[PDB]
């Protein structure tokens, strides 16, 4: 074990003006052709998701791919109300592999059901990992890769109620946010979830809870209150800074046979005042664009915190984005060979 | 605060000049938080400058804003018929956000004389409440313009309204009136009444009068 | 996380202050 | 898009009147909203007004404790509340907000400029104060180139309007505006030269119109004294 520079890792195109591609050429390096992939024998390595720097490397090189192509027209830091450029950008997460250096290979736990920290037996070793997409987003992990047995929970603490608990899903639920043309406020958008394979996923988390909280009841309730990026759902589509309600997502009601079924649209809104995720402070954009504005993303993981006899209330959290890249560097982990 | 003294009340232009407005204020400016508006008296202001400089969105190339600090100005390369109004300029920096007193920007023409006309109460009227004694001065240009009425010599104070229209389309003058207030039991114990008008454009004090009947 | 000012935010609704990384969190 | 304002409103002395400022589309999210007013033959008075940046609302010293400027859920409403009416308050309430907000994304102007720039204004909500009821007016002529014209005495509300012989006469025509009284009424005179030969072949009339009493005074003025 060891911790090292874990050197971006690209697989960018060096002509396209979308800003993800304009960042990697300059911090990331191309990928590994034929990754190595051996088994290794008899070999038993603990892991842990909340420690792993990859976690840390990735946190704070993603800062940098906001910093250079989404400079907001006003940042207010404490005291200081400093303003710069607003230009409209391009803007499609791409993946980013982590490849390491010489010396020091990446052990990837390849068990199906682990759930964060501990024991790994089928360990492999590996240069690069699988492409993660920089997507920042509260609530709802989307566009990443999904479960492949059963749906897994990932606390570091679950008795420290404040913590984060990460839901990997086995399979994906899309959502679809529009914010249409003409078809008038332009600042208002909407997204399409599909209730039937939602609820069903529900349903599934719901059953999966019990098995961690001494097989008792479950409750999914909203957010008390405070900053609206973690009370609804945030995340950018393409330079549009979009804010959805999620009541429909987490209503109790619909995990028996009632008015389930049909589409859930939620009303969602773009926001210009924003509070940023970089650190402390607040920030200001530009309105948005002509035209229609969309975005199809996969609800791979569900991040949720607890209020903590027998019921236990959940609740549609998230906010440090470091979980955001732990949903997806879990299964990863430097040591070294020298 | 911070007080926004415009100068001058009213600028004197025929169409085509150069007009030249200047907003000072009392303490100094975020230069960028600056802000220049017209109202046509008639209807509701609009913007013309936002940021000391920046034109507002549609308005004609001929309207220039600049300044800085505490010394601003709003410039006009061109007149037109569709700019002869008030402008207010208003710093939005530091609340509270105070505006300017105002300034009219005016046709100048040249100078003329008051038509000045006097008109006694009617037959109609004096069965009822009270007398009101009217006197019509029209068709003269500047704006400033001062009466004071007398009956039987004495300096009456205190009871008369005047009101004055906006510039003419056509001729670019104006027209007054005042009017004196009386009850009927002080119109019939006098008898002679007159308006002194007291105008540059008369070499001297003029006076239309009349007897009571 | 403004964890002054998000405690001061909480307590109007009746509802202690959580910073939740960057942000802001009622409980 | 275009701001709504509330109607033109007659309160009483101690009373408190709440003008309306909604917006066609969009919000008031971003830049927010300012209030405005103008006093009969006076100039411009800042109120108050959002600033939504730094979530703060503000007014000044002549209207603070008995303003408040309130919004929608969603800010496509705001609203201001004048407890304690006065004469003093008798004006015009306007309303302004940012083009910034909506209309889309300019080349093209400049978004780093957070404060409201207020360019989209409203119709205009004249309010007037008083302790005096509807009036219809009392049309008294002005008898005599010749100068002539119709006095309007005694009502209440403005307006009213006033035209000469049905629309055929507005060569030389002159309305005043109305001037407030002591008796708390209004009053206006509308007069008109001609020629001094006309006085005595052409007859001249006066169509007084006042609609908050329905009132319909064509008043013929004629020449001849003593
Ligand atoms: C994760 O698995 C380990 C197995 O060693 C177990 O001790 C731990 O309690 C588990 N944590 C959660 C949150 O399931
Ligand atoms: C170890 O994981 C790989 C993942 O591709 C899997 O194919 C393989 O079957 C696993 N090893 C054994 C002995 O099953
Ligand atoms: C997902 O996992 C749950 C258990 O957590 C299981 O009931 C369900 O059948 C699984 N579905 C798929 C498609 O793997
Ligand atoms: C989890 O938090 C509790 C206090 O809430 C603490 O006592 C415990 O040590 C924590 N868990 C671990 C593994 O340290
Ligand atoms: C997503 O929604 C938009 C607007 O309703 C539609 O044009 C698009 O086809 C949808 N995409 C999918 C994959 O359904
Ligand atoms: C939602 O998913 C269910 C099952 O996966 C499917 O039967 C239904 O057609 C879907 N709804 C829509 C609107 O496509
Ligand atoms: C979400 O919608 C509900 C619907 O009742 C509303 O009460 C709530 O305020 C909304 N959330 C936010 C953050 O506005
Ligand atoms: C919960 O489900 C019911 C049943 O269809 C629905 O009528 C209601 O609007 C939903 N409420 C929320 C907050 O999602
Ligand atoms: C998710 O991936 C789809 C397909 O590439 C893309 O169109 C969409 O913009 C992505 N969403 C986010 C939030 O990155």
């Amino acid at each position: 074990d060891a911790d090292t520079t874990l050197f971006c890792a690209s697989d960018a195109k060096a002509h396209e003006t979308e800003v993800h591609n304009v960042w990697a050429t300059h911090a990331c390096v191309p990928t590994d052709p034929n990754p190595q992939e051996i088994h290794l024998e008899n070999v038993t390595e603990n892991f842990n998701m909340w420690k792993n720097n990859m976690v840390e490397q990735m946190q704070e090189d993603v800062i940098s791919l906001w910093d250079q192509s989404l400079q907001p027209c006003v940042k207010l830091t404490g005291g200081s109300v400093i303003k710069q450029a607003c230009p409209k950008i391009s803007f499609d997460p791409i993946p980013i592999h982590y490849c390491t250096p010489a010396g020091y290979v990446i052990l990837k736990c390849n068990d199906k059901n682990f759930n964060g920290t501990g024991p790994c037996k089928n360990v492999s070793s590996v240069q690069c990992t699988h492409g993660i997409k920089p997507v920042v987003s509260t609530q709802l992990l989307l566009n990443g890769s999904l479960a492949e047995e059963e749906i897994i929970i990932r606390s570091e603490n679950l008795t420290n109620n404040a913590k984060t608990i990460i839901v990997h899903l086995n399979k994906s639920v899309e959502i679809n946010c529009t914010r249409p043309s003409n078809g008038g406020d332009i600042r208002k958008a909407y997204c399409e979830i599909n209730g039937t394979k939602w609820n069903k996923v529900l349903k599934q988390v719901t059953e999966k809870l019990k098995e961690h909280f001494n097989n008792k009841t479950i409750i999914f309730q909203p957010p008390s209150g405070g900053d609206l990026e973690i009370t609804m759902h945030s995340f950018n589509c393409r330079g549009e800074f979009f804010y959805c309600n999620t009541t429909q997502l987490f209503n109790n009601t619909c995990i028996t046979m009632k008015g389930c079924n049909g589409t859930i649209t939620l009303p969602c809104k773009i926001k210009q005042i924003i509070n940023m995720w970089q650190g402390t402070g607040q920030a200001m954009y530009a309105p948005p664009i002509d035209g229609k504005i969309n975005c199809v993303s996969n609800i791979t993981g569900i991040l949720l915190t607890r209020d903590g006899t027998s019921n236990e209330t959940f609740r549609p959290g998230g906010g440090n984005i470091k979980d955001n890249w732990r949903s997806e560097l879990y299964k990863y982990k430097v040591v070294q060979i020298e | 605060e911070i007080v926004m003294m415009q100068s001058p009340g009213t600028l004197s232009l025929s169409p085509g000049e150069r007009a030249t407005l200047s907003c000072r204020a009392s303490q100094s400016v975020s230069s960028s938080y600056l802000a220049w508006y017209q109202q046509k008296p008639g209807q509701a202001p609009r913007l013309l400058i936002y940021g000391a400089s920046s034109r507002a969105t549609g308005i004609p190339d001929r309207f220039s804003g600049s300044g800085s600090g505490t010394d601003f100005t709003l410039t006009i390369s061109r007149l037109e018929p569709e700019d002869f109004a008030v402008y207010y300029c208003q710093q939005y920096g530091s609340s509270p956000e105070t505006f300017g007193q105002g300034t009219k920007v005016e046709i100048k023409r040249t100078v003329a004389a008051p038509s000045v006309f006097i008109f006694p109460p009617s037959d109609e009227q004096l069965k009822s409440g009270t007398a009101s004694v009217v006197c019509l001065l029209n068709n003269f240009y500047p704006r400033e313009a001062k009466v004071q009425w007398k009956v039987d010599n004495a300096l009456q104070s205190g009871n008369s309204q005047e009101s004055v229209t906006e510039q003419d389309s056509k001729d670019s003058t104006y027209s007054l009136s005042s009017t004196l207030t009386l009850s009927k039991a002080d119109y019939e114990k006098h008898k002679v009444y007159a308006c002194e008008v007291t105008h540059q454009g008369l070499s001297s004090p003029v006076t239309k009068s009349f007897n009571r009947g | 996380x403004n964890l002054h000012f998000c405690q001061l935010r909480c307590k109007s609704l009746g509802l202690l202050g959580r910073c939740a990384x960057t942000y802001c969190a009622c409980v | 898009v275009q701001l709504v304002q509330s109607g033109a409103e007659v309160k009483k002395p101690g009373s408190s009147v709440k003008v309306s400022c909604r917006a066609s589309r969009g919000t008031f999210s971003s830049y927010g909203i300012t209030w405005v007013r103008q006093a009969p033959g006076q100039g411009l008075e800042w109120m108050g007004g959002i600033i939504p940046i730094f979530d703060v609302t503000n007014y000044a010293q002549n209207f603070q404790g008995r303003v408040a400027i309130t919004t929608d859920a969603e800010m496509s409403t705001a609203y201001m509340e004048l407890r304690s009416l006065k004469s003093e308050d008798s004006a015009v309430y306007y309303c302004a907000s940012d083009s910034r907000d909506f209309s889309y994304y300019e080349p093209g102007t400049s978004y780093s400029h957070y404060y409201n720039i207020m360019d989209v204004w409203g119709q205009g909500t004249t309010v007037t104060v008083s302790s005096a009821s509807t009036k219809g007016p009392s049309v008294f002529p002005l008898a005599p180139t010749a100068a002539l014209g119709c006095l309007v005495k005694d009502y209440f509300p403005e307006p009213v309007t006033v035209s000469w012989n049905s629309g055929a006469l507005t060569s030389g025509v002159h309305t005043f505006p109305a001037v407030l009284q002591s008796s708390g009424l209004y009053s206006l005179s509308s007069v008109v030269t001609v020629p001094s030969s006309s006085l005595g072949t052409q007859t001249y009339i006066c169509n007084v119109n006042h609609k908050p009493s329905n009132t319909k005074v064509d008043k013929r003025v004629e020449p001849k004294s003593c």
